[PDB]
């Protein structure tokens, strides 16, 4: 009823759902694609689908059970999902995967046909998924030669290089108990499952601490992926925003749901409290947008993603984005940011109170392992209610008012016009 | 008769200006520093269209 969390050597945490048929069992390493190298890029990626390899997967079938798995930037999850009472069946399998197997997974026809596998993932993101590739090109140019600047699925150069050895290199330094947290989500008890875990006794690698490096630096930049042939432009514009933990996290937020997202196909999303929506569709500027605030340990990013088969007027587009975000910083009203925080508060709400307990399982490992543990709705809530315009406007005089931007587009964007021109947006000229 | 002041105004004129000059470099070069360094790379399309 407030999430628990017990350690005894390994750290678990759960979060019991009443209403819950079902129930997620896991372990989340405090490990992603920001702790590779720009060569072993794409090997957590590889862990991930050998875990979901037919193999694995036809032996958790068997036992009724359904394997996740989610590699993000600072964090690295495999779940296991089965009904309320085959609870411990899943703790046996994880227990199996993560401390009896190693050759069987890793085995030659196995890790090959994982391999190739990802690999044509891989290429068909690259080659078709403009949005998402681009936001992934916007982390790279932004956070350039540091760690969060890597692809989350790997690039393909350093995928089709990676052996066998690499993938248990990485396992060795980053699948260890300090940088990990077994949780249990949905229908499930704090002792069934500390004592199922308490249950087998061993190590693998005690007191093992994960590999160190450099931090995550923001660089004003872009990237231009110029491709004639598409027939829309799509781009990702943004700032350096919140890292995870900062005094201005919530704050960040709410200044991105001002603006918010647009699908201009959608009657009702037309009419939505937005003033930029006033400029933008008397000439139809853009088919979609959509204003994020992305947190991650060591920075963020903060701006906006957008597509558009208005190709002469991309200039428009930009100009009067930014001109929106110049007002936070010296006009925005009280009823903006009442709007806001009521749709916020939405947000969270619909991201917490999702009805998928795996869903849980990798929001509370991720949590857990960054600030030890897991901030109630209840809190974040209240401590949206408390902002007010002068928080938006300190906060937006700081991070958006003349600062430097990371630019990322592909397709038809001869209409983005050079750097500075749209780096000049970022202020107005006052007396 | 205008020799003295004539004389006077050209050296208030011609510092003003030649700082003017000298700005106006810096300043474009600030400006173009973005265009200057610019980087490309090209990777061949693959055959299809
Ligand atoms: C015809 C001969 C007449 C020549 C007269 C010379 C004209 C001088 C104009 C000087 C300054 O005009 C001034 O310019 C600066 C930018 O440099 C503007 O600044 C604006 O952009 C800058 C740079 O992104 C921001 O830092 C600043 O917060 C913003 O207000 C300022 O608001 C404006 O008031």
């Amino acid at each position: 009823a407030e999430v628990t969390q017990l350690s005894n050597g390994i750290v678990v945490a759960t979060e019991h759902n009443p209403s819950a048929h079902t129930a997620s069992v896991g372990v989340v390493f405090g490990s992603g694609a920001a702790n590779e190298n720009p060569y072993n890029n794409g090997v957590s990626n590889l862990w991930k689908n050998i875990f979901l390899s037919k193999e694995n997967s036809a032996v958790a079938a068997k036992e009724g059970l359904a394997l996740s798995s989610n590699i993000s930037r600072d964090f690295q999850s495999y779940i296991v999902s089965s009904l309320p009472g085959s609870t411990d069946k899943s703790l046996d399998f994880l227990n199996q995967s993560f401390i009896q197997q190693k050759a069987n997974l890793l085995s030659s026809s196995n890790f090959e046909a994982t391999k190739k596998s990802v690999l044509k993932q891989v290429q068909d993101f690259e080659d078709n998924d403009h949005p998402n590739r681009v936001l992934e090109h916007l982390h790279s140019t932004a956070f350039q030669n540091t760690p969060l600047s890597l692809p989350t699925r790997g690039t393909l150069e350093s995928l089709e290089n990676l052996v066998v050895a690499d993938l248990e290199s990485f396992a060795n330094n980053h699948f260890l108990n300090s940088n990990a947290v077994v949780v249990g989500t949905g229908n499930i008890k704090h002792e069934d499952l500390v004592n199922s875990i308490e249950s087998k006794n061993l190590s693998l690698q005690t007191g093992t601490k994960p590999v160190l490096k450099k931090k995550a630096a923001f660089l004003g930049s872009e990237v231009r992926l110029r491709d004639d042939t598409l027939p829309k432009a799509w781009i990702s514009l943004a700032v350096e925003g919140e890292p995870v933990n900062s005094p201005n996290y919530f704050v960040a937020k709410l200044a991105a749901q001002i603006f918010g997202s647009y699908n201009a196909f959608e009657p009702a999303s037309r009419l939505q409290g937005i003033k930029l929506l006033d400029n933008i569709q008397e000439y139809q500027l853009c088919d979609n947008f959509n204003h994020f605030s992305l947190s991650y340990k060591d920075s963020g990013l903060w701006g906006f993603s957008t597509a558009t088969r208005n190709v002469t007027m991309i200039d428009d587009l930009i100009h009067f984005t930014l001109k929106q975000w110049n007002r936070l910083t010296i006009s925005v009203t009280d009823t903006e940011v009442e709007r806001a925080k009521s749709l916020l508060k939405l947000q969270l709400g619909q991201l917490y109170e999702s009805g998928n307990p795996v869903n849980d399982a990798n929001l509370l490992g991720a949590e857990v392992l960054i600030k030890g543990s897991k901030l109630s709705l209840g809190e974040a809530f209240k401590k949206i209610d408390a902002i007010t315009v002068k928080d938006v406007k300190a906060w937006a005089g700081k991070r958006l008012w003349d600062q430097d931007i990371a630019i990322a587009g592909t397709g038809q964007i001869e209409g983005l016009l050079d750097y500075m021109r749209i780096r000049s947006d970022m202020s107005m000229m006052r007396w | 008769p205008e020799h003295d002041e004539r004389k006077r105004l050209g050296l208030k004129t011609v510092i003003i200006l030649s700082s003017l000059y000298l700005l106006s470099i810096w300043v474009k070069k600030f400006k173009w520093a973005g265009i200057k360094t610019r980087k490309f790379v090209f990777n061949p399309p693959k055959p299809r269209k």
